[PDB]
């Protein structure tokens, strides 16, 4: 679909009211934060001093965007054979591994994710799309 | 491995194998969200 | 010697991965073979000279390796001229004894006369940690 | 996840720490066999 | 070799970790800081109260150093009918003593060094090693 | 055992295989003790 | 211990026993780390 994955903030299945949700942030689904990321293509650092621990927003991807994003990748492919001469990106980032598949409410205000849950949507942070379209 | 300068290979262009690797894809923010 | 050649790459360790460039460190000593046979230029001297543990390799693998040295530095011949300019802008190393200077104070003036394309101010935070390395 | 620009940084050139990276190796074809 | 310690604060899986790799420092190593550092030659002071009394970081001796190092103080040694005359430096320093060994992760930077195990590393602070040289 | 004036010999010079045996050695005196 | 002024001592200086203690050595920064 598309939107922003809404929580539900105190109980489970109370939801009642657009004013009982909440945005979800990387702190709630701690795998999408970057002490987690599958380092492959080698972008974020290993010091463990140069690391934020600050969470941040999560966004919802579309069905019809990551059929466009995988062929972005399909583009260095017809040159891999001088890139490992040239030696750089030894492992294809493979950009359905980024995401992570969540179910939630899902909308672009509370109102209307109230009134539209799903099952198994893909999320990403917006710190970590820039680094694979990097 | 393969030889480019030897004999065996084959440079026979066809209408039904024409040449294109990635020319563009669409990226329009409207349909991408 | 060889395994101090990769050292002067992981220098810029916090920018090769700004660049995408060789995204798991060389280790030349991995390539290597531990074996133990007689080892020498002529038969007729190996035939006096058996040792163990010798490091063993093949051109071809010799050969990739340094050009994985090689192909890695040819990215950094522009990045490492700014690093460079940026410290000999200023005196930042003395004969003797010790200097002092408000951080805030120096920094702009870095800010102030490095050139319009530096790669430093395009990568402040990987030009920090690369300085202070 | 450092402040470039803010305080508590300290700027002490030394003796002691003079910079220097890797200027030359020594790699002689008769040292390396 | 060569480097810089690094100790561990999260599971090496696999190489290209985003995390996991510290700096040591001697509070980690509390052999490595000037306390307890022997005193013949009496360089550091015998009153408590001047001892700096902070951790430092810890930086390894590659194996060449050694080797110039123990050469340099041979020369010394030349004069030592001499120097006992003049009552100067009564014992030899054998750089040795100012080493400690440890197994852990060495290397420039994280990165490399997380790939690189090593075993009975001489260790050496920027403190120690100058009152050496000085 | 080798025909040097036979067939089936190779002769391509090139920059990998350059042509070193031993030129010079470092055998300062004060590295030696 | 030893009698300058006496007898007993050689003194036959020889090529073999050339007379150096200590030049110098390599200290340079990249080969040291
Ligand atoms: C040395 C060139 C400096 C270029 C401008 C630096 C800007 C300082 C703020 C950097 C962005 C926010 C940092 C915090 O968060």
């Amino acid at each position: 679909p598309g939107g922003v994955p809404w929580i539900a903030v105190g109980d489970e299945t109370s939801v009642t009211s657009p004013g009982a949700l909440r945005r979800m942030t990387s702190k709630d689904i701690p795998e999408t934060a970057i002490i987690n990321t599958d380092n492959s293509s080698g972008a974020v650092p290993s010091e463990s001093a140069l690391v934020p621990y600050i969470d941040e927003p999560l966004v919802v991807v579309t069905e019809h965007a990551i059929t466009n994003f995988t062929k972005a990748e399909m583009a260095l492919e017809f040159n891999r054979e001088f890139l490992d001469k040239m030696r750089v990106l030894s492992v294809s980032p493979k950009y359905s591994d980024l995401l992570t598949y969540v179910d939630c409410y899902v909308g672009v205000s509370a109102r209307q994710a109230l009134n539209n849950f799903q099952k198994q949507v893909p999320v990403i942070t917006p710190t970590r799309q820039t680094m694979y379209v990097d | 491995t393969i030889n480019v300068t030897g004999d065996g290979n084959v440079f026979k262009p066809s209408a039904e194998t024409s040449s294109t690797a990635v020319p563009s894809l669409s990226l329009s923010p409207g349909m991408l969200n | 010697n060889f395994t101090k050649a990769e050292m002067a790459l992981e220098f810029n360790r916090e920018f090769l991965d700004k660049m995408r460039v060789l995204s798991v460190s060389p280790k030349y000593s991995d390539l290597l073979t531990y074996v133990d046979c007689y080892v020498g230029v002529s038969a007729r001297q190996a035939l006096n000279n058996f040792q163990k543990q010798v490091p063993v390799i093949t051109p071809t693998r010799q050969t990739m390796y340094v050009d994985s040295i090689q192909a890695a530095l040819k990215a950094l011949e522009k990045w490492e001229i700014d690093l460079r300019v940026a410290q000999t802008l200023l005196p930042t190393n003395v004969p003797i004894g010790e200097v002092s200077c408000p951080m805030q104070s120096v920094v702009k003036l870095l800010d102030d006369q490095l050139p319009d394309d530096s790669l430093i101010r395009r990568y402040p935070k990987e030009a920090a940690v690369a300085l202070a390395k």
